[PDB]
């Protein structure tokens, strides 16, 4: 049943509060909660932050792992056994146009090194 | 017993030896895949005469 | 459980103010408030 | 004719929320699925006219909504082929989720205000997706943030039902609080919010992280997830709607409509996502709790899609609308089950006499989800697992998780159909009307019209690529699901923990990022202005 | 709902027949679990097995104040949500 | 113009003549006759005079009186809380004080002259002694430090005038003068630093909205801390304009820090009226800012973001009241269930929550949006630190509404027939506003 | 406790309402009671429903008057029958229909 | 890159822009996808199986160009001295 | 161990030994089938040293036995809905009784209602 259910109702304040009491968030029943859980009491699962740490360093160099590959390792020519699409001239210049565009990695073209730069754009704007 | 009512084959040992060969193969693969097939594409257009005669002999 | 009389389209079981709209009571020979 | 859905959507909200008493539990009941219907028949007009003959058209309402020197902005609507896309799908599904809440909120106090919840919410998805400018798409992005954060917390004497609200609403002000930083870059610098003048083929990196900043918000990614899994605590209608197409979709739409992302970093972070997500689900033992970790990695799978091609944006919104459908209907599945098992813990589920619509609903909904051939979700998968090959890293992350994601759908499977019977001897029960059975033929009809019409137009174009490579995610997804239905153990139990803990995303806040946050309040108010300068 | 002390009865007798020790007749309505012949291991499974036949969950302290056949029953009766 | 100056000097003088029992109707007839001169004068204020809509003088350069942009928003928006103000107040003592105070601030918003403008404002610094520390609800500390805090900055402003009125001879706004002097600034700047509560001369607000009546409180936020954008553009930006570009990066170091600490300070707060007058304080700083950077943008963002807060503020304060009638209790930790107890209470605290809260189908959402523009054109960090610290509201405002909607309650405590007269013409004006007619 | 005299006036507990459940009859909400089903539903449902199709009416002329086809279609549209503003369709080679 | 030259471009600007075909399918193969694309929207479900022999040529054309890729591929990295 | 746990007697802490590792074979399983394996090799477990009766064998298998089930706390404890930590606890809680309803609000003393300013 959904409605009407029994519930405990948490026992009235019969001691001193704590300055910080507005820590604990009770609307009336029993399993009073923290504001947000973890930052006090029981943790889930007997877990504290130093384990979560190491289960994360022995996690992260696996997972970076194939991306640090490509990314870094890696070079345009070798990337991969082709060269990017090959478009017509009209096309083609606009496409290179575009920072995130697929075709600035062409290194067949002439103009590889100005799309290279231009692949690598500024951070923020100048003006 | 996993599921001896329904399906009782999981229990079986050749199921268990069949399902991690399975995901042993594809697993591994996965990551050989990458060296192999760029090599299977660059092998297709080297080794066809009108593409490269030179390669080829 | 289902629908009051079997029948969807079938009057309302509620008969009554369903609350009191600003906490006021109606006038019991229907006088303007 | 493109104004009358989001109209009916409104007055529906409008009619059940405020006049409710007098429409009652029945008016509602009557009121919220015909006019959702209704909305159904406009959207497929529309999506007939654009997407197929495609006829865009744009629709000002009024101008000047804020007039103020030369920033100026109006209220108008442009239906484009992604905007009727994302419109079909999102009012197909909600009116399957109205009428599935006509008998599964029956036992709810407020259905009427439900049934309005709803109803504004699938509206301020429609002005989301059809907005014209950066304005309105902001307006409907903060009108699903509040409907969330108004179903979420539905349950108010529930502590952790406000507290997931709380979350879903703090974490979604960050997020477009860098939105509202990337718009004001781009009117400043293109002269307008308009999206047809705010194109730009060169754009600042900061822009490109404000964006994607924002985005990872709604469609929850790494660092921004903690939200979905929390939202479990709200009733299941308003799940199948927020992790099917509403809240996480549109992130991806707002990527896919401005193209000022950056392949570097959409592509790491959804397949860290996608891992992630998948390894979240492994652990979990709540039927709910799965199926969002399932709609993290899907999410990772399409923001890393974006990186591979130019077709990625298309791919990705194929996958999108593709992904809503099986989704809203394992979520509704799932909700049917616990009213009928009265428990939400895995473990106790098992086989049981039932409805054949709804367990071959759950099985197809499933099976698409894993990647079963010749389906929907088939395809709307293996054009980004193909595609992504070229991103060397990406494509290993991805090939992974759907091993993970083949692994704990078919572990769900066996353990809802397959298992036998583990909940108690006591009479539990939840016989279904005709109306829930007409919302799992629509969620079918959905389905089986994707595998017909397709999702993307390069969906079955070749990708130029070794058989083996090919095949190879099938292979993937078949030792998943044959190592699931063993149940066997894949990770120890140090990492089965870790996994249980969502990789400690939240303990990290609690302990450091939160405590901060009240000694910086402290420091505020007691030291300084209650203290230091506080007279005697 | 409140449910009847006869029908509690009926199931809580059901439940302790199924250790093999005890014998089927020793088994009364007022009966203490060592005359069962039931161990503290024993009456740790016998509280949980009620659990899943009334389908409720003992708060472990009164867990312990559970050591005969009677006040079983009396806590059955005593829970609104037992089933 | 004059009819508006007319009826605000026939408000207090009709109280003189009133029977004192029906002294409540009488003051009501008069707030609605001063909103429907302000209407007309409204009406006679045509665009294309674009400096001045209209000016009038009544013999002398003190009692030269004039409307613009910015002083016909604050008058019309004085002129339309007002009447709330009075039927929330009863007693021949309280109504004679509300209606000198305002008769005081509507003077001081239309006023040309600094000199007439601080006579008139400060006009009202012993009824806000006398208001805020009355017998059983209100308390001295919070008396004296407004009353103090007020006379400081006036002092100092009045100081800045003297040297105008010797200087250039005149002190009226309509006689161009400029000055590069930073004494005769910072004199003008330090009134504007502490009526607009700006840290850290912020510390007499809270004390004086807790202490203060519910139509005082109303006052209080709707008007009176917009005073400051009036003495802004009107009597600081056209002469000291050259002190504020010079100043530029400490005037933001302290509004920024104003914003954020304001925001931390709310988070410590356990009680009602303090938590909204904390938002209050952080939403001044965006205004201060904006109005600062002396363009376009800016000065009509931040007048505009004031009307918004004018009517998103005392609507707060309004249901607030309402709530410390029906329950005798400002404490959030009393109250529990307010949702299931008071549904139609409930939905406009939601309302108007979300409006602070600055969500789109508000008028915070464009007046936010027009400043953050403004903030962008100087510089685009300056809109993005405003931008990300707006997260620190959204905590304490969903903490409030979290531990207010759920819990046991055993009392019905809803609004009845009067309140909601009371705050429709706050909501009215709220969704018109948000679709676009600021 | 004896009930209060107004609680004649207010009204029973629905069909819909579990038998279990208490609620108090006294609270007005605007999107109804604890469980509602009013008498006079129907009639109420039949105004709304002609309300949403007059509202529809009156959205359909004005979406009508404002939706702009600035480029033909490839093929005839459903809104060629209501809107005489469609430009004529063109196929993709280009020719027009 | 010169070893491998580029084909013959059988659509013209007009034609590309007349099928509303998007600058990234103007690949030496945009003839061919203007006919799949008036055939799959031509038939809006049953595409599949009617719209096969337009998609086959343009996965033929596409795979010849794929070629052409990978052997400028080759020919500038054995230019480079890599292989 | 918990403070309370710790307090216990001898007897009762060994049975809360058991209860909790019941309780967690219920969580860590995947079906109730299998339960009963893992149910009896708990039973086996505690059986084996049950007859010792050296106190400081004892106290090590109790505290490592305490170490143990600390360890392996599930993240997800199996709760049935209706109790503390369950779905439906507080979803609609039953509503007490003795409200206090204030009747006919706005009429009572309709004219004078407001705030007093009172002078000394
Ligand atoms: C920022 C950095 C962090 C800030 C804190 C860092 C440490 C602060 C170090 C200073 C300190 O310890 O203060 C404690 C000390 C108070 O002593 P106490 O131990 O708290 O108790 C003694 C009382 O009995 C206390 O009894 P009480 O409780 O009854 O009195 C309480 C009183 C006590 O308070 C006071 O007495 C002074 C309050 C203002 C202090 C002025 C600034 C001092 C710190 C700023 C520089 C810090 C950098 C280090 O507080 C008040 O109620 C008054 C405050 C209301 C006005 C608010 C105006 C704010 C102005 C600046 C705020 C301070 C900056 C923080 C925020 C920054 C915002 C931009 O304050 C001072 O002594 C002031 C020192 C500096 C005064 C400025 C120089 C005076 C000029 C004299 C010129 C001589 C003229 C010669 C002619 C003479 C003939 C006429
Ligand atoms: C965009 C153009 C069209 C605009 C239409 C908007 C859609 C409807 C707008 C109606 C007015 C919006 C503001 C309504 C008042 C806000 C309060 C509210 O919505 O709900 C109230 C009460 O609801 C009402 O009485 C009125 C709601 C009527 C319809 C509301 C639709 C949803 C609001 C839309 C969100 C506003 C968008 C603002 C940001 C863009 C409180 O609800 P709960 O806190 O969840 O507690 C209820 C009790 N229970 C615990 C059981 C759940
Ligand atoms: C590094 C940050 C990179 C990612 C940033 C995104 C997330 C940042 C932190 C998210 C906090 C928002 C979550 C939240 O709302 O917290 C509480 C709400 O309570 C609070 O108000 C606590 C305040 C936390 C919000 C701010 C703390 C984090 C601030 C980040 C940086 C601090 C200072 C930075 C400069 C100001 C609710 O959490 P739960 O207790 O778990 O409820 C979930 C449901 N269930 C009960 C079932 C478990
Ligand atoms: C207790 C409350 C119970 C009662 C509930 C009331 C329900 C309210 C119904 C919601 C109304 C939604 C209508 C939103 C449109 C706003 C109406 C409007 O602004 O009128 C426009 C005319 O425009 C319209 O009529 C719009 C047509 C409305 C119907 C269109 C389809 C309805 C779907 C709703 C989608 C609206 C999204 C807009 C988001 C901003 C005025 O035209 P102008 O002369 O140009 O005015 C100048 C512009 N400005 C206001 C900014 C100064
Ligand atoms: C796949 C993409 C990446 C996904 C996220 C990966 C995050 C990786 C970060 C963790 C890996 C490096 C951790 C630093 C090394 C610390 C190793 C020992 C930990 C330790 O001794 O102290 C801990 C400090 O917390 C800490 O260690 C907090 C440092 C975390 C740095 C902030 C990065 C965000 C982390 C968010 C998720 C990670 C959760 C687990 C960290 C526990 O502190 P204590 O509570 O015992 O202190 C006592 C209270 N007086
Ligand atoms: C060439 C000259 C060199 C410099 C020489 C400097 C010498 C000192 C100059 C200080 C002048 C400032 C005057 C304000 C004094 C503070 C207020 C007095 C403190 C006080 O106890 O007042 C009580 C309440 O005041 C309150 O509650 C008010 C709280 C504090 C008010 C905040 C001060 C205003 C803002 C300060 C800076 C503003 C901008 C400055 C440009 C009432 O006391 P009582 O009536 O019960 O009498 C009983 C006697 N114990
Ligand atoms: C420490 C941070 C500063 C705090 C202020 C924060 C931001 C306030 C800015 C307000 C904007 C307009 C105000 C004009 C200037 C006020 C203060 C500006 C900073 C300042 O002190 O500059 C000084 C010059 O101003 C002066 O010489 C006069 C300073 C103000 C006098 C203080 C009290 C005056 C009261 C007069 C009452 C009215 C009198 C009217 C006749 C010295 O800077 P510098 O140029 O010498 O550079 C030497 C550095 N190596
Ligand atoms: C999910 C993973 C589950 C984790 C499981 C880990 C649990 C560890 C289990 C092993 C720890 C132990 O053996 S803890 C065993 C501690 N050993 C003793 O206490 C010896 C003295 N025994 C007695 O006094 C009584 O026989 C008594 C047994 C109390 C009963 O009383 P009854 O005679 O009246 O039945």
């Amino acid at each position: 049943a959904g409605a009407g259910g029994p519930v405990k109702l948490s026992p009235p304040v019969d001691k001193p509060l704590p300055y910080n009491y507005d820590f604990w968030m009770d609307n009336g029943i029993y399993p009073g909660q923290p504001i947000y859980d973890g930052m006090f009491g029981s943790m889930v699962g007997n877990m504290s932050l130093e384990y979560m740490a190491k289960g994360w360093l022995v996690l992260l160099p696996i997972l970076s792992a194939p991306f640090v590959y490509e990314h870094c390792i890696a070079d345009d020519v070798t990337r991969n056994p082709f060269v990017p699409r090959q478009y017509p001239s009209e096309v083609r210049e606009f496409l290179a146009l575009f920072k995130n565009g697929f075709v600035l990695n062409d290194y067949s073209q002439p103009d590889y090194e100005e799309m290279k730069r231009r692949q690598s754009g500024l951070l923020t704007p100048i003006y | 017993t996993v599921m001896a009512t329904s399906l009782p084959i999981v229990n079986h040992p050749a199921f268990l030896f069949v399902a991690g060969a399975l995901t042993g193969f594809s697993l591994t693969y996965a990551i050989t895949s990458h060296y192999v097939g760029r090599k299977e594409i660059e092998n297709l257009v080297k080794f066809d005469p009108r593409y490269f005669p030179e390669y080829t002999k | 459980s289902g629908h009051p009389n079997g029948s969807f389209w079938s009057e309302g079981t509620q008969v009554g103010l369903n609350g009191f709209k600003y906490g006021e009571i109606p006038l019991p020979n229907g006088q303007p408030r | 004719m493109f104004l009358l859905a989001v109209y009916f959507l409104f007055f529906s909200a409008i009619a059940n929320g405020f006049f409710g008493r007098y429409l009652g539990v029945r008016g509602s009941q009557l009121l919220g699925p015909s006019a959702l219907f209704l909305a159904l028949l406009c959207s497929g007009t529309i999506f007939y006219e654009v997407c197929i003959q495609g006829c865009s058209t744009n629709i000002k309402l009024f101008e000047n909504f804020v007039y103020s020197n030369e920033l100026n902005v109006s209220a108008s609507f442009l239906y484009d082929p992604l905007a009727a896309t994302m419109t079909l799908t999102v009012v197909w599904i909600s009116c399957a989720v109205h009428a599935y809440q006509n008998l599964y909120m029956r036992g709810d106090g407020s259905q009427t205000l439900f049934t309005s919840y709803l109803s504004a919410f699938t509206g301020f998805m429609l002005i989301l997706v059809a907005g014209q400018n950066l304005v309105m798409l902001f307006i409907g992005w903060e009108g699903i943030g509040v409907c969330s954060y108004l179903l979420i917390g539905y349950y108010g004497s529930r502590v952790s039902a406000v507290k997931s609200a709380n979350k879903s609403l703090i974490v979604n002000k960050i997020s477009d609080g860098f939105l509202l930083g990337s718009m004001l870059y781009l009117w400043f610098y293109t002269g307008s919010f308009s999206y047809c003048s705010l194109a730009t083929f060169q754009i600042p990196d900061v822009v490109s992280i404000l964006v994607l900043l924002g985005a990872i918000g709604k469609s929850s990614q790494l660092f921004f997830h903690v939200w979905l899994a929390d939202a479990m605590e709200g009733p299941t209608p308003v799940s199948a709607l927020i992790h099917a197409a509403t809240l996480v979709t549109a992130g991806i739409y707002v990527l896919c409509k401005l193209n000022l992302h950056s392949q570097s970093a959409v592509g790491i972070l959804g397949a860290a996502t996608a891992l992630m997500g998948g390894l979240f689900g492994l652990a979990a033992n709540d039927l709910k709790r799965v199926i969002a970790f399932s709609t993290c990695s899907q999410l990772g799978y399409m923001m890393a899609v974006l990186s591979t091609c130019d077709d990625g944006a298309d791919f990705a919104m194929g996958h999108l609308v593709s992904h809503a459908g099986f989704k809203a209907t394992l979520f509704l599945s799932a909700g049917l089950s616990i009213a009928k098992e009265n428990n939400n813990f895995l473990n106790r589920y098992g086989s049981r006499q039932g409805s054949p619509t709804l367990s071959f609903a759950t099985t197809i909904a499933s099976l698409n989800l894993l990647g079963f051939p010749e389906l929907g979700g088939f395809y709307s998968k293996e054009s980004i697992l193909n595609n992504a090959y070229i991103n060397q890293g990406v494509s290993i992350i991805l090939t992974l998780a759907t091993f993970l994601t083949a692994f704990y759908t078919s572990k769900v499977l066996a353990q809802l159909y397959l298992f036998p019977y583990g909940n108690g001897r006591q009479q539990k029960s939840f016989d279904i009307d005709a109306t829930t059975l007409i919302c799992f033929g629509l969620l079918l009809s959905e389905m089986l019209l994707r595998i017909f019409t397709g999702s993307s137009l390069s969906q079955n174009m070749t990708t130029n690529l070794p058989a083996h490579i090919k095949n190879l995610p099938f292979w993937v997804a078949l030792s998943g699901a044959l190592s699931g239905l063993a149940t066997t153990n894949l990770f120890s139990s140090n990492f089965m923990r870790f996994f249980g803990n969502r990789g400690g995303f939240d303990v990290f806040y609690a302990r450091k990022c939160s405590n901060v946050f009240y000694h910086n309040a402290y420091v505020s108010y007691t030291l300084l202005d209650r203290g230091f300068l506080k007279l005697y | 709902h409140g449910l009847d002390r006869d029908t509690v009865t009926e199931r809580v007798i059901h439940v302790a027949k199924h250790f093999e020790k005890v014998d089927p007749n020793k088994i009364t309505p007022t009966a203490t679990f060592e005359e069962l012949g039931l161990d503290s291991l024993d009456t740790v499974e016998l509280v949980m097995a009620l659990e899943e036949e009334f389908g409720l969950e003992i708060p472990d302290n009164e867990a312990d104040k559970i050591t005969t056949m009677a006040d079983a029953i009396s806590y059955v009766v005593s829970n609104p949500l037992a089933k | 113009m004059s009819l508006y100056l007319f009826m605000l000097f026939l408000q207090p003088l009709s109280l003189s003549f009133v029977s004192r029992s029906f002294s409540k109707i009488s003051s009501l007839m008069m707030s609605f006759a001063t909103l429907w001169s302000a209407v007309y004068m409204w009406f006679t204020s045509n665009g294309a005079n674009q400096t001045f809509y209209q000016v009038v003088s009544w013999g002398s350069d003190w009692s030269t009186f004039g409307v613009c942009y910015t002083s016909l928003y604050i008058s019309l928006l004085c002129a339309f809380i007002f009447p709330i103000c009075v039927i929330l107040v009863q007693g021949y003592r309280a109504l004679s004080i509300l209606i000198c105070i305002q008769t005081a601030v509507s003077l001081s918003i239309v006023s040309l002259h600094m000199l007439a403008f601080y006579a008139l404002f400060e006009s009202s610094l012993l009824l806000f002694f006398i208001l805020i520390g009355r017998r059983k609800y209100g308390s001295l500390s919070a008396a004296y430090n407004i009353s103090i805090y007020t006379f400081i900055s006036a002092l100092g402003f009045l100081i800045s005038a003297f040297w105008l009125n010797w200087s250039f001879g005149s002190v009226c706004a309509l006689l161009p003068n400029e000055e590069a002097n930073s004494f005769v600034a910072f004199g003008i700047f330090i009134l504007l630093w502490v009526k607009a509560p700006l840290v850290p001369f912020h510390l007499w607000l809270p004390e004086a909205h807790v202490y203060a009546p519910t139509a005082g409180s109303v006052l209080l936020a709707g008007v009176l801390l917009k005073i400051s954008i009036v003495g802004l553009h009107v009597f600081f930006l056209p002469i000291c304009a050259s002190s504020i570009v010079k100043a530029f990066p400490l005037i933001l170091s302290i509004c920024l820090g104003s914003f954020i600490f304001s925001s931390f300070s709310t988070l410590k707060q356990i009680d009602l009226k303090k938590i909204v007058a904390y938002s209050s304080i952080s939403h001044m700083a965006i205004v201060f800012l904006s109005s600062a950077t002396n363009s376009g943008l800016g000065i009509q963002g931040a007048v505009l973001y004031c009307i918004a807060h004018g009517l998103i503020s005392p609507g707060l304060f309004l249901l607030v009241g309402i709530l410390y009638k029906n329950t005798n209790t400002k404490l959030v930790f009393y109250l529990r269930g307010l949702s299931q107890q008071a549904p139609v209470w409930w939905s406009v605290w939601v309302f108007f929550m979300l409006g602070n809260l600055a969500f789109p189908l508000f008028p915070n959402f464009i007046a936010e949006v027009v400043c953050l523009s403004a903030l962008f054109k100087n510089h685009e960090l300056y809109a993005y630190a405003f931008i990300f610290f707006s997260f620190v509201g959204t905590v304490y405002s969903s903490t409030v509404l979290g531990r207010l909607k759920g819990g046991v309650s055993s009392q019905c405590v809803d609004a009845s027939r009067l309140d909601v007269i009371s705050w429709n013409p706050l909501v009215l004006a709220t969704v018109v506003t948000g679709i676009g007619y600021m | 406790v004896p009930e209060p005299p107004y609680a004649k006036y207010l009204a029973n507990k629905s069909h819909y309402c579990p038998p279990d459940f208490h609620y108090s009859r006294e609270i007005y909400a605007p999107y109804g009671g604890y469980f509602n089903d009013p008498k006079g539903w129907r009639t109420n449902t039949a105004i709304a429903t002609l309300v949403m199709l007059a509202g529809a009416y009156a959205v359909f002329c004005f979406g009508n008057a404002r939706e702009e086809r600035l480029r033909a279609p490839k093929g005839w549209i459903p809104s060629q029958l209501w809107n005489d503003n469609v430009p004529t369709p063109v196929d993709y080679r280009g020719k027009v229909l | 890159a010169d070893r491998f030259p580029p084909p013959k471009m059988v659509a013209t600007q007009e034609e590309m822009d007349n099928a509303d075909i998007p600058y990234k399918y103007r690949d030496y193969c945009a003839h061919l996808i203007i006919d799949f694309k008036e055939c799959r929207y031509g038939h809006p479900l049953t595409w599949r199986i009617n719209c096969a022999h337009e998609l086959h040529h343009y996965n033929k054309c596409s795979y010849i160009e794929f070629k052409r890729r990978v052997a400028i591929a080759i020919e500038e990295k054995k230019r480079r001295g890599l292989m | 161990a918990s403070e309370a746990v710790l307090r216990l007697p001898h007897k009762l802490r060994v049975m809360r030994m058991y209860r909790t590792g019941l309780k967690e074979i219920v969580n860590w399983s995947y079906g109730r089938h299998e339960f009963y394996p893992r149910a009896n090799a708990l039973r086996m477990e505690f059986e084996a040293n049950k007859e010792l009766s050296d106190r400081e064998q004892i106290r090590k298998l109790v505290l490592h036995g305490e170490d143990l089930l600390a360890r392996f706390r599930h993240w997800e404890p199996t709760i049935r809905s209706e109790f503390v930590g369950g779905t439906v606890y507080g979803v609609w809680p039953q509503h007490c009784k003795d409200v206090k309803f204030v009747p006919n609000p706005a009429y009572i003393d309709e004219f004078k209602q407001g705030d007093t300013v009172l002078l000394y």
